[PDB]
């Protein structure tokens, strides 16, 4: 039972910065691929940045030149240093986790921003 | 005199087959019973034996 801690949520006014982190607890065979998930209130799933472990970078169009993901190796913790933040990027983000055998969610945190 | 008549034998009773089931018992339950299954392009195989 591969357990994923999400954290880094809250309300920021318009232009600010939140970081956001999923850490991986369990198992984890072989080498795994992270990834994150955007999904708004009425909306499908907007993937945002689903980095491999490795490389492949892997980063959406929707917010491109404004987020960035930090990898730790020691610990294979996630951390997501979100800037420039925007009403319309506002929804639930989830964190991802390909690992070897199966596929993870986490349990959901709240992004609002408005001005 | 003595004679031989006939020959006596005994017969089985019951027949009895055996295979040894000395095992654990089997991860199943953990595979249909699971709370939560993978998706279609990360797969899930449990091995069994
Ligand atoms: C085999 O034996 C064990 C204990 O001796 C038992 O727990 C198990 O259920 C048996 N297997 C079958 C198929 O009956
Ligand atoms: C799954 O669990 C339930 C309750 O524990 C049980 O009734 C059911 O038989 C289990 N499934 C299988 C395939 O045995």
């Amino acid at each position: 039972q591969v357990q994923l801690q999400e954290s880094g949520g809250g309300l920021v006014q318009a232009g600010g910065s939140l970081r956001l982190s999923c850490a991986a607890s369990g198992s984890i065979f072989s080498p795994n691929t992270m990834g994150w998930f955007r999904q708004a209130l009425g909306k499908q799933r907007e993937m945002v940045a689903v980095i491999s472990s490795i490389a492949s970078t892997q980063y959406a169009n929707f917010v491109k030149g404004r987020f960035t993901i930090t990898r730790d190796n020691t610990k294979n913790t996630v951390h997501l240093q979100m800037n420039s933040l925007i009403p319309e990027d506002t929804a639930v983000y989830y964190c991802y986790a390909v690992d070897k055998s199966q596929d993870y969610w986490g349990q959901g945190t709240q992004v609002t921003v408005s001005s | 005199g003595i004679y031989q008549t006939s020959n006596f034998r005994v017969q089985p009773t019951e027949s009895i087959v055996r295979f040894p089931n000395i095992t654990n018992l089997c991860p199943f339950g953990e595979v249909f019973n699971a709370t939560r299954f993978a998706s279609v392009y990360a797969w899930n195989r449990k091995r069994i034996s």
